[PDB]
């Protein structure tokens, strides 16, 4: 037996080994003390997601910057996201984030960072705000905190999610004061989130495309 | 055969000492040891059972059997009863032996 | 240790190994775990019989009266039909009138046997008003014991007599649902009735 | 004789209609009512045999052939269900069969997803080879639980099991219960696919059968259970 | 003055409609109801005797001559029931009567059959023989449970009962309750057949009766009992 | 209709049948009666349900035979106990009011 | 059978119409009627949370912007809601704001007053200035429970609350429930008057904001609670 995989065979011979093989489980002596890791635990790690854009063409209630659902670790080009999730299609994975939006001095504009968790985005209506604000969220009031923190618990409707196909939760960031700017300094503090990934279940196999 | 089985598995404790995991040595491979184990069993066991029922006054031996494959839990009986015409049994053991008619007139 | 049809040695089945060995998944580990209340019975016998719906049928032509005698196949039955091969059980009847506005009175029993002349009201009554709710339990008896044939089917009669007359329709509902089943059942599940031949 | 007396009762949140039910029953917890007619209880005896028994799963739990025409087939003419294993396929990575997927299968399972509709368990799967004791051959058996649409050798990717034959069969290879949620639907939402591929030959002698074959019939246990009722139905059949 | 209270009882499984029955009854399991009028209740006495009994099979229990045109006779005239045992028989294997079959006899039995339909016990059966002191003879009698067609001397492999006269009558033999299922059906479904057989003569002296007879009357018991009720009827009578 | 007729209903669960519907369940419910029912759940795959489907499900109504005159129902709805939690609230801020 | 028996019940103070409501219900004390269908009962699991809760009042407790076009504004264009603190406003006894009142306020406090009608708590209120870190001011802010016309510097007279800003944000003032009776309406009835006033201005350097400016969002609790519900509706929305 193997993972996944059983063989079944009816006319055996023997082990066959050669002398005295003892074998390891480095070593070490050592090979590069990076240990081990993955997936286990390469899989999971902090990673960039985002991107550049600002300056006062926004009103407060201007969307921002929209960062994707759990298909964004799948189709992005680096960790497991990529590989381990290119083969199997079923995945339940906690969530962790830190945002950073670093200005520079003497400037004052806030920056919403909320997690929708799937409610049918339907049209979220155009009233419903405050609202918007009940969600785990985080308020960064940039002429202080240069970074925030921030961790989902995911809860979906169903208890797996198809890989790149049925997501749930979207991070986005939404401005809030478009930003002041004093006559006269750099006109974009741009944005970037960097995220990371808790203890993370790949299961029910399935061919290599799909 | 039987020992080098286990030396399979000897060998997946080879690389168990990492609980990753957990292992059980990749993959589930903490079997090769097999059923009891590519031997024999059953099926060619031959004589693998050779059977050699009886029956009164015949006997039939043969050579190649398979199974008793009984239906569900069958406790099959001997009345019943409940009743099924009370008389029992009988003879023969003892239907054939009673008075009987025999005779005539002159 | 991987089974050998026409090989030992019964109709039991097993375990079915605890294999892969895990891994996680993926072989075993299977553990139950009751999701429901758990009446748990869904999968179990008795309920489902509990449950009741089969035949409706039995529209009725005013003229005259007398029965006739309908034929109550038990199966049919013909909506949760799909469970089945056995012989039995001790029936739980369900009988609904949709008539006259409250004007008239419907008398019925069961049943046995073959034929009669008669005045039915020996064999029992049961008077029930117009419009009103489907309820009686019948609980055996000769009815031969042996059981019963299977697929007779399904061994019986109702008998339904619309007593006066109102001179407008009369239109009357049947429903079954059989409780506590003896039935076992015996001598599962060979009708496999795999029929589908629909 | 007023007490009171008796005064009062008078709940009834009702409506006295059903109260006597119909709207007919769920979940039986009406017993026989309106009593009754009358009156003892019956006394009976088997045999038969001493097998009162709910479940249900337990009548499950019986290995059945898929069908007629799975392939189809049977006969129809022959194959002979099971397709035929016989030398021409060989290339190592190929063989025939397929899913597509399902529950139907037409072995009694269909008349449970035709009467409830819901469940969680597995498929546990047979497939029997039939030869002669002379030759001899390998092959393995695909299935993935999601499931696509043909398919490649990520059957070597997915779940395995190998075969030798051999003395003697059968077979098995199962599967875990597999799909998000808890229950799932009964009716022609979704199951896997079902591969056997040839990997070597199967050889034959000049004193030989040269053509070999095989059955393959799935049952559901013993994990497995149903979730309340539907009428569905297949008309009726 | 609202507890609460009361609220509530509203089952009702109903339809407040028997409920009060009507429907009618069965099995009575419903005593004296929207009582009553009123109120106390009697106090009788016999006689009478001390009588008071349920059974039922108590008052089967009786020995009584089937029917009046059985054979029939009575008059009809004579015979006077049981043909008549008469020298020309001769011929050890012979004699006359007949069953077909059945139950039926109206000794009540008529009425028995004609309420109850089902039942399980025998039929003891008595034949009584007339004749003066002097003269003597035997005679069997066969009865086969099942039964055919008429059917010769397989009377002699059946059942059997001898009899002898004699000092002094009468007679007896029965019958095991012989049937598959358990209850019987009562009407013309089955029953025996029944002959007398003259084997030697019943001879008679010069000053003697010459002539000789038999009436022959059943009755069900001890074991027997009857099951449920029905409406039957012979109209009525 | 003045006490005339009758009518059948239950539910649901799923897309579709044929069918008889009596299996999955019945209520007879006499004319001019009143409004009685509680389910349960099950499959009714657990998974909770989407709540903005909306709202997952079907009744079925069906008003058995005939009385030549119109016929007209009503359903009130009350969930009880409800476990609810309730599960991430109170997201959907539903601050629509954009009535 | 008749005991007795049963006789009787006979309250029934009915009039068996509800009896089984409808009506329809209140409070609740009906549960799971005429039962049921049928029968066992589910056994739910989290993920979600451990977070079965009644509350309610804990859902309100979350600190919400008072809708879009308060002032209006937001977009509108900007404003910006907050209005501006902007320089040319000194005179220290001036600002802008204003509530008339209200409860409305549409962050979700619409709909619980959408829904109920009537409570008693208070309205915490938060103001929240942004501006960068070099420059700095003071202001306060008035609130009046009952309340009036506009009505100047009695804002001095009533409740206060002294800004800084700072470093860093918020603020925070209360107002204690204040109201004869227990229970208030919670339609167009009454509520208090809101402004913010510049004492000292809000500087600026040669390297600066020049401008920077507020947000206001209040919240209800933690002595809050509502009373008995209604149709209201705001169609419907």
């Amino acid at each position: 037996t193997t993972v996944n995989t059983t063989n079944l065979t009816q006319h055996p011979s023997a082990p066959t080994i050669p002398f005295t093989p003892d074998f390891r489980n480095v070593d070490n002596f050592h090979s590069m003390a990076y240990d081990i890791t993955t997936g286990d635990k390469n899989p999971s790690k902090l990673i960039r997601l985002d991107t550049a854009s600002w300056q006062t063409s926004y009103s407060r209630q201007y969307k921002i910057t929209t960062v994707e659902l759990p298909k964004s670790f799948w189709d992005d080009t680096r960790k497991p996201a990529y590989g381990q999730a290119k083969y199997f299609a079923a995945v339940r994975c906690g969530f962790h984030f830190q945002v950073q939006v670093n200005v520079n001095q003497g400037t004052a504009g806030s920056a919403l960072v909320v997690y929708e968790p799937k409610p049918v985005i339907d049209s979220r209506q155009y009233l419903e705000f405050g609202s918007l604000t009940n969600l785990p969220h985080v308020l960064m009031n940039l002429a202080e905190t240069t970074q925030a923190d921030l961790c989902i618990p995911y809860v979906a409707d169903t208890n797996y999610v198809k890989t790149d196909s049925s997501d749930l939760g979207q991070l986005r960031v939404y401005v809030w004061t478009p930003l002041s700017v004093p006559t006269g300094a750099s006109n974009e503090v741009d944005v970037t989130v960097m995220g990371s990934l808790l203890q993370l279940d790949f299961q029910n196999p399935r061919p290599y495309g799909e | 055969l039987s020992n080098v089985e286990t030396e399979a598995n000897n060998i997946i404790s080879g690389n168990e000492v990492g609980g990753e995991i957990i292992t059980k040595v990749a993959d589930d491979a903490s079997n090769l040891l097999g059923p009891n184990s590519f031997a024999t069993t059953a099926q060619p066991e031959n004589k693998d059972v050779v059977q050699a029922t009886t029956t009164v006054n015949t006997t039939n031996l043969t050579q190649h059997p398979s199974a008793p494959t009984i239906p569900f839990t069958p406790d099959f009986r001997n009345v019943d009863n409940f009743h099924s015409m009370a008389y029992d049994i009988t003879t023969g053991d003892k239907n054939p032996s009673k008075l009987i008619r025999l005779d005539t007139a002159s | 240790q991987s089974i050998s049809p026409n090989e030992l040695g019964l109709t039991s089945a097993q375990d079915d190994g605890p294999l892969g060995n895990e891994k996680p998944n993926y072989f075993l580990n299977f553990r139950t775990m009751n999701v429901d209340i758990f009446t748990v019975s869904h999968t179990k016998v008795d309920n489902i019989f509990g449950r009741a719906w089969y035949v409706a049928s039995h529209d009725f032509n005013n003229g005259d009266t007398w029965r006739q005698k309908l034929t109550f196949p038990k199966e049919g039955h013909g909506m949760l039909s799909q469970f089945f091969a056995y012989f039995t059980g001790e029936i739980n009847i369900h009988i609904l009138y949709m008539a006259e506005q409250g004007f008239l009175r419907v008398a019925h029993t069961y049943d046995t046997e073959d034929n009669r002349k008669t005045f039915l009201s020996s064999n029992g009554v049961i008077t029930i008003p117009a419009g009103e709710q489907m309820t009686l339990s019948v609980p055996f008896y000769s009815n031969k014991p042996l059981r019963t044939v299977r697929h007779d089917s399904a061994l019986g009669f109702l008998m339904c007599r619309p007593m006066m007359h109102g001179t407008t329709r009369t239109t009357a509902e049947v429903y079954i649902s059989l409780r506590c089943p003896n039935f076992f059942f015996p001598v599962p599940a060979p009708k496999p009735t795999g029929s589908r031949a629909a | 004789t007023k007490y009171k007396w008796t005064r009062t009762k008078v709940d009834i949140a009702e409506g006295p209609g059903t109260m006597n039910m119909a709207n007919v029953l769920s979940t039986t917890g009406a017993q026989s009512v309106a009593l009754v007619g009358e009156r003892a209880f019956y006394d009976p005896r088997t045999a038969g045999s001493k097998s009162r028994f709910d479940d249900m799963i337990k009548i499950a739990q019986l290995f059945s052939v898929m069908s007629d025409n799975t392939t189809p087939s049977s006969s129809s003419g022959i194959d002979k269900y099971g397709y035929f294993d016989w030398a021409a396929t060989v290339a190592p990575q190929n063989m025939v069969h397929r899913n597509v997927v399902t529950l139907d299968q037409f072995p009694n399972l269909n008349l449970f997803m035709n009467t409830y509709s819901y469940f969680r368990g597995s498929l546990i799967i047979r497939l029997s080879i039939y030869a002669s004791t002379f030759n001899r051959g390998r092959l393995r058996m695909g299935f993935f639980p999601n499931c696509t649409h043909d398919t490649q050798l990520e059957l070597d990717n997915a779940i395995y099991t190998i075969c030798d034959i051999g003395s003697d069969n059968s077979f098995e290879l199962t599967i875990p219960y597999s799909f998000s949620t808890w229950m799932r639907k009964t009716h022609g939402h979704q199951l896997g696919l079902f591969q056997v591929e040839v990997l070597n030959r199967l050889t034959y002698n000049s004193s030989s059968p040269n053509k070999v074959h095989c059955i393959v019939q799935g049952r559901l246990g013993d994990d497995a259970k149903f979730f309340c009722p539907t009428g569905s139905l297949v008309s009726f059949q």
